[PDB]
Order: C-alpha cells, then structure tokens, then sequence
C-alpha cells in the first residue's frame, strides 16, 4: 500500500526480499503468528538511498493489529537498529500475537536511517475474535506479572486527574468575579492597589506549599514503590551476515530495455556456468514480484500470495547451461504485473536503472541466486 | 468574599454595565481558552510532540530539556498579557491546562480510537506543577525579572520529579530473548509504528564524558537555565503581542499610527463622571 | 583517577589493553623511562563511542612530571593522530624523561576524535631529584643545541616587555591630568575645540612612526636571524596493525548476568578447541582489571601492579579443553575489585553490555586471546 509509488530503480536495487512465509493465514485473538523471510542487499545500491548503517526491520501493518513479540535478524534479537552489509544476505523472523480482528495486508519492511522505508511483499492475514478479549501477559525482571494492554493506565490517569483538578481550581478561583473590563478600568485609572486581594495571597501560599509537597511526596512514593528501574535502552544490534554461498553462475548484463507504451522488461546477459553440473534459470524476482517458468514453477511455495506471481519468464534458449559454457541469453519478463507495480515510471526517474534477483536450479534441485543490475533504455512503441 | 463590590464601585459601573461586562467575560474567556488550546497545542506538538507521543521517548537527556523550554514560551506571553492588562495571575496554568485538554482529546480520538494504540502508551504527560509554581512566583514577587529567574528555575527543575510518578513504573526491567529492556522500550517494540522506527528516537546514548548518575540532574539545570532566558525573551514578545494600533490616513494620503485610548484612565475623567 | 566514573559498558568494549610494563619504578631526574604495552580494539565497539578514525596515544600523568620524548604505535612514530582498525591488535611504546620528583600514577590512554578519552591501567612511579636540575638538551636541524625547558623564553618576555612599556606610556600620557569629569563638562558645554591638544598630536605621530618602524624592524631581524623555518606540522600517522594470530579457540556467549546488590560477573559460554593441543583458560581481562587462576598465575608479570589483579576466576569445569571438543563453561569473576571499578553501575547504563579479554594457554605455554562480549542481565539478590 504505497510501495508502487516508491521509484522502481530505488526499491529494485536496494533490498531484494526472497523466501517470505506468512502464517498462519487465519489466527484467533491471543494466538501466535510468524513472518519469516530472507533479503539480499543489492551491490548496486542506489546513490539516492543511503547506506544501511542503521537498519531497523519493521512491520507494515494497517495498525497494531499484531503485537510484535519479537524480531530477529539472522538469530540476533533486533530490538535496536544496527548496520547491515551491502552484497550480503540476511534472514529475518518476526513473532507476533493477534490483537485486532479483521483482514489485513502484512508486509516486511527495512527502515534505513537516511534512505527511508523499503517496503516488501504483502499477504492477507485474518484475525477472528474480539479486541476486548486481547490479553498480553508479561513477566518483569523484578518479579511482577503485567498486561501490556492495561499497564500503568490507572496511575497516569490518576496523576493527570489530580494535577488537572489543582490547575482547574487555581484557574477558576479567579473566573468567578469581574475579570476583564472592571479590572482594566481600575488598573488604568487607579493603579493596582485595589486589584490585590489578601485572600488571593493566602490561597497562593497554600497552593504553593501543596504543590511542592505533592511533587516531593509523589517522587518519594514512586522511588519507594519501585527501588529498581532501568533507563531507556539504546545502542545498536550486530549480527554476522549469512555466509556467501558459492555460485557456479556468473552473469554480465550487456543490454536492457523496457517498453514505455507497454509492459515488458528485456535483458540481454552473458551467463557462464563454471561449475560441474547443468544449470537452468527459472525465476526473476524484483520488488517482491516474481516471474517464473516451468523450472521456477517446479520449486514454488504453494502458499505464497498469487497476486505477486506471474508466469511470464521467457528465454530465447530455454536450455540448461552446460558446465564450462558461456552463453548469450535474452530474458523477457512480460505480464500485466509490470503495470500494477509501475515499471512504466522509469521514464521520469533521474536514474534509469533496473535490478533484481535471477534464480537458477541444478538437475538435483540446488538453487543459485544472482543479483543482476544495469541500465534500462526506454523503447517507444508508439514512436 | 474577595473584594469584588469595591472593585466594581471603583470602576463606576451601573448594574446594566456590570451585566454587560459579565457577558463580555463569558463570551471572550472561552474564545481565549480555545485559541490557547489550538495554537499552544500546535506549537508544542511541532516543537516537542515526538517525545510527548510515545512512552519510550521519555529519556534523561532530551525530553526533560526540550519539553520545558518549548512549554515556557506561550506561558510567559500569556502571563504578560493577563498580568499587565488585568492583573490576573493564572496565565501559565491556563496555558498548560489548555495544552493538556487538547492533548487528551487528540490522544483519545486520534491515537486510540482511530489508530488503535493503547491509552497508557500515549500519556503525554503533565507539565502543570512548574506552571503553577511560576504563577505563584509571579503573584508573590510582583516583579517579572525575579519571576523570570525563580520561576524559570522552578519550571525547568520540577519537570522530571513531577512526571516521575507517571513514567517511573514504566522503567521496570524486562528480559526478552535474553536481552534487557525497559518496559517502555518493550511497549514501543510491541505496538508497531510503521512510520517510526527505532533509530529516530532522539534519546540518551551515553558518552565517555558522561556521568550516568548525574545525567537527569544536569538536564534538570540546563533546561532551567534556558528557561530563565526564554521567559524573559517571550515576556518582551508579550509587549509585541499587545501592540494595538490603527493605520489611519488623511489628505496627501499619509498613514499614521493611531492608538485608541481608554477615557476612564485619564487624569480627571473618573471625577467628572458624577 | 576518573576511569571508574567512565561507564563500564563503554570502556569494557572499546580498547582492551594487555601486557603493560612501566619502568623503571624509581628513576632520577634527567633519566629515561618507558611505558610499553599492547591493546586490542574490541569488535563490539559501543555505538556511543565513535570509531577510532583519529586516535592519539596519550599519557595520563598528574602533570608533565615526564617529558614525552617519543610515542610509537607498533613501530611508527605517533606524533600525529591517525586511524586505527577495530578488531585488530596494536603495540605501543612511550619513551619519557624524568622532570618533577614525586610519586605519580602513570596511565595509558587512547584519545579518540569524537568518543573522547579511553584511560587504561595505572602504576605508581617515583622520581627522585630536583625540578631545578632538569635539562632537556635537543639539537635542531639547522645545527643549534637548545634546552626545551628554557627555549625562546627571554625572546618572548623581551618583546612583551617592550610592547607593554610602549602601551603603558601611551595610556599613562593621558592618565596624568583631569580625565573624566572636567572633560565631560567641557565637551557637553563647549564642544571638543579645547579638548584637542597639539602636543598629543605630536606624541601620536611619533608613536605611530615608532610602532610601524618597530614592527618592520622586528620582522626583518627575525627573518634575518632565522632564514629557514618550517610551519606547524599536521597530517595523520599510519601503521599496519599486528597480524591476526591464529586462534584454535572459538567462544560463543550464551548468557551473562551481574549481581546488582553484590559483586560478581557470571558468563555462560560455549568454547570450541578446533586445534590439536589441549587448551586451558587462565585469565579474564577488562578495563585493565585482571581475574586470574592458577593457570593465569603461572604466566603472570611479577611487576604488574597488584591493585588491579584479583585471584577470583572460577570455572565449573577447570579442565583443559581437549582438541576437537565443544564444551559449555560458566565463568565467575568475583572479587571486591568489581566494587572498586564499579561493575555495579551497569543498572543505570543505556546499554547493559559486558566485554573483555579471555586468555588461555597451551600445555607448552602458548597464549591465545579471545575478545568476548554480550548482554548482561541484572540479578537482584535483595529481591
Ligand atoms: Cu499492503
Ligand atoms: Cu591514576
């Protein structure tokens, strides 16, 4: 909901999400849910987007319909934002709990310090129940059980009511008598001698003593009720990226063009299989959008949202690249999904560049991922 | 029980004039209240509202420094207006009460009932004891410079102890996934803010030049010191805000500043009324 | 003297000093002294402390009781600050000369550009003699011998005296006659006609000519006496870090807690000896503080200050980790030295994290060093 507005070149060449699982599809209130996935930080990181030196993994929910029980990048608890490396792959897991019933599109995002939000794929999740049945029982280090929905609620309201009552009394002790015009006339004609009231002085002294005593008493009561408190935590989170997997496929992009009055992405590449087993391309992924063919369809998550899957991946030679062979391929990603996600908007971009993930498979089922990027040329079919 | 009849007799108001004055008060005072709500709320939220909105932004460095400096501004000007024009000592308290009324209305209707955030997570909270003590200082001293010094010190110093009963319990430690957090931090992580990630928090971070046991205390004094300046500056701004003249013109088409004066305030006008 | 005030998490995870030698313990005035050591820049560098991109190695002396003849990081003269790498080890040597007699605590520090000072361990050194017997004879590139204590002393004082005498004469030629009230009355009643004196004009002309002539003459005299001068030197120093030593020990921290109403550091770790010889842990070092056991005591500098050494390092299994074995260990660093250096102050820190150096030894005496860090949990014994 807004990711399509984000300029393509940016998202296409920033975070390349892959293998994203949302579940369960339908959960009751107070039950657990999980969003898992992986993402690659593209080597062709756009200049417009700042380096991910302070990255926070966020959830793109319509509202806090889920309470984020935990977020873990790789295996490190990502409560505090931290730096991530470009050209490296990471795994994320978000554990949530159902709060508000309804149908909600639930996304993955990576908020970068200066770049901004990088939204990811989305799927519809359903919550069945009642928001008034929601309870989130937590246990504190000091040894007390609380509920996150109702915690420190009566305390704040109580102190607010007390101080607001004192303030209202102070204000209203003067808004009970001639207050604007007669005072102005008396002050402008006779000075302030008749405008000072000893009863007001007594009230002022009593209220000042009461205010100071209340401040001191509240502070002492709070410091006696909770002797041990920790400050607001800060710092940064740090996790080692996933180890670089050996890739027998090397790809060099030679040409790339996109139709301005149409929907198509044509990329010319030189692929080299310097491994020892035939390799066949099956999927092109960018901005969560996936273009697949028979090979890609063979290894496909049956529960991935079908609104971001397009069977439109075509090669001039749809043959497996034999080991030790360099081949010139022309990939054609064409479907209406390009119009929905606005590949069309590359003509007004200050940087006409494409990027994505090209996925390939072995005869035994092993998967290789290549991050490909380059400059795209507009093709005016209307001419 | 105060001395109102003497004040009315000194003003030489017939009963119909007294009723007309009462109607003026009953019409104008709610207008001033609503204007304070609106404008003061806008100013506070767009200068210091971020620490105001969320529980995990209330820290020892920026919250107790930014909040009183922003809050003292409208209070000083409204106190100038009320005290100088009508000898009314309830300016700062009225400002803070209006700000809190607006804040509570928006938190209940905007943050909670529309955005589904819990009410306890959006307690603002109060800034009232400092305003009350500033009003008491202005009334008891009757001098606005001594008021600037002492009341600004009070306003900058009493902010954190006055808010501690509200946000002190939120600092209890919790352990999540083997990591220590304050309960405010876990509340912030639990309730997803799509537009507010963690790294945007302008909160304490520690330093090699920092005495962790004194942080708030230092923040309690700096916020006081600037307040003593800010009050004074905005007090003069009050004189700017009370500038009431007309651009009159005549003949060559020349424009002259003209002031409408109160006839009752002249030298011999009250004696000639009878 | 102040290092304990510095928040633990910061120092604990910034510079990890080790093998620090001060000597000689007692030296006479005009004799040479040396402070040598090594330090590791921890990989868990705190976010609060900035990266050491401009690091100057300083000496924490009470006063310039020692004249810093030289400072060398690794082997590069560190007169100008320069960048250092995190996760790398460096060696330092400071050559000094005794100036002021007394007993003085002499520290190692690493000043980082934006982080600030990172003080290190300290030892008491004694100087015997007289400050009036101090001489520091240096030789300049132009071929002149000087003394650093008395160099360009008479020149500056002489020029100051000359210019101050001229200024005092100029001031006092007017503070010898009615100067405030009669002048004010005459000026306010009759103008400045009687307030202008031709003798003052003659004095002004003479003094202006003298001032310009003196400026020109002093400049020419100085440029004729010293034809060759170099400007104030700047830039940066650069040295390659010590080569990474192969470590057969790999440590993963699983849990860590510290007593709030007490003094103890309990760390749970998983250690793996992927080498070929048994390895036994003997020392935990942090902030100069050293916790040792029998193994650590076996290899211990007999001249290291004993006020930073605590025999309190305990393991659940104090057995040598056999090669190719993964073991779960629980280390317990407990002594009153934790209270002196304020491990207690981690409860008010915005980042509750510990770090340090764990040292291990082979059967033949070879030493391995591991930089360990993690999150520490407070344990409330009072409850
Ligand atoms: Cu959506
Ligand atoms: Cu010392």
């Amino acid at each position: 909901h807004g990711e399509r507005s984000q300029e393509p070149f940016l998202r296409m060449r920033t975070v390349q999400w892959y293998d994203i699982k949302w579940g369960p599809e339908v959960t009751k209130v107070n039950e657990n849910a999980k969003i898992t996935g992986k993402f690659h930080l593209a080597e062709d990181w756009p200049r417009a987007a700042a380096q991910p030196d302070f990255s926070f993994f966020n959830v793109g929910s319509p509202s806090p319909v889920f309470v984020r029980l935990s977020t873990k990048i790789n295996g490190h608890p990502w409560f505090i934002s931290g730096p991530l490396q470009i050209g490296r792959d990471y795994e994320f897991e978000v554990n949530l709990r159902a709060r508000i019933p309804g149908r909600h599109h639930m996304h993955a995002m990576l908020n970068v310090k200066d770049a901004g939000p990088i939204a990811g794929p989305g799927a519809w999740m359903n919550i069945t129940g009642s928001w008034d049945d929601f309870t989130n029982p937590l246990k504190l280090l000091t040894g007390e059980t609380i509920d996150s929905e109702t915690f420190n609620l009566s305390n704040g309201i109580f102190w607010h009511v007390v101080w607001m009552s004192i303030g209202i009394f102070w204000i209203g002790v003067f808004t009970a008598r001639p207050m604007f015009l007669p005072r102005s006339r008396v002050l402008l004609a006779y000075g302030d001698d008749l405008l000072m009231d000893p009863m007001d002085k007594k009230i002022t002294w009593v209220l000042a003593i009461l205010t100071l005593a209340l401040v001191w008493g509240g502070y002492r009561y709070t410091e006696n009720k909770h002797p041990y408190t920790v400050p607001i935590q800060a710092g940064q989170s740090k996790v080692a990226a996933l180890p670089v997997a050996p890739n027998p496929v090397s790809i060099v992009i030679t040409d790339a063009n996109y139709d301005v009055p149409g929907r198509a992405l044509r990329v010319t590449m030189e692929v080299t299989n310097n491994g020892d087993i035939p390799v066949t391309f099956g999927e092109f992924t960018t901005a969560g959008i996936r273009f697949i063919n028979s090979t890609g369809r063979k290894y496909l998550d049956p529960q991935y949202p079908r609104e971001l899957i397009a069977v439109g991946l075509n090669f001039d030679d749809e043959s497996a690249i034999q080991p030790g062979q360099t081949k010139e391929l022309k990939m054609e990603a064409k479907d209406a999904l390009w119009e929905i996600q606005r590949l069309m908007a590359l003509l007004g971009d200050p940087e006409s560049r494409f990027g994505g993930l090209l996925m390939s498979w072995d005869a035994e089922g092993n998967r290789h991922i290549n991050s490909i990027a380059g400059p795209v040329i507009p093709v005016f079919t209307k001419l | 029980i105060f001395r109102t009849e003497e004040i009315l007799k000194a003003a030489k108001m017939p009963p119909e004039a007294v009723h007309m004055s009462r109607l003026i008060d009953a019409v104008y005072f709610p207008i001033l209240i609503i204007l304070l709500v609106g404008t003061y709320h806008m100013h506070f939220m767009l200068l210091a509202g971020d620490w105001d909105f969320w529980m995990d932004w209330k820290d020892r460095q920026w919250w107790p420094v930014v909040t009183p400096i922003v809050g003292i501004t409208y209070c000083s000007a409204i106190m100038y207006y009320l005290w100088v024009n009508y000898r009314q000592p309830f300016g700062a308290t009225l400002c803070v009460v209006c700000l809190l009324i607006g804040e509570w209305l928006t938190r209940y209707w905007g943050f909670y009932w529309w955005s589904h955030y819990p009410i306890n997570f959006v307690t603002p909270g109060i800034m009232l004891p400092g305003a009350l003590m500033l009003d008491f200082t202005l009334y008891l001293t009757r001098n606005w410079l001594v008021t600037a010094l002492v009341g600004g010190g009070f306003f900058g110093l009493l902010f954190y102890p006055g808010n501690w009963p509200i946000f002190g319990p939120t600092h209890l430690p919790i352990v999540v996934e083997g990591t220590l957090l304050s309960m405010a931090d876990y509340m912030g992580h639990l309730y997803v803010r799509t537009g507010t990630p963690e790294y945007v928090r302008h909160i304490e971070q520690g330093s090699l030049r920092t005495f962790g046991g004194h942080t708030t205390v230092i923040a309690a004094f700096f916020s006081a010191f600037v307040s003593m300046l800010m009050f004074t500056v905005w007090w003069y701004l009050g004189k700017v805000y009370c500038t009431a003249f007309f651009y009159v013109k005549g003949k060559r088409g020349r424009i002259v500043h003209r002031n409408d004066v109160t006839a009752f305030g002249e030298e011999g006008f009250p004696e000639g009324i009878k």
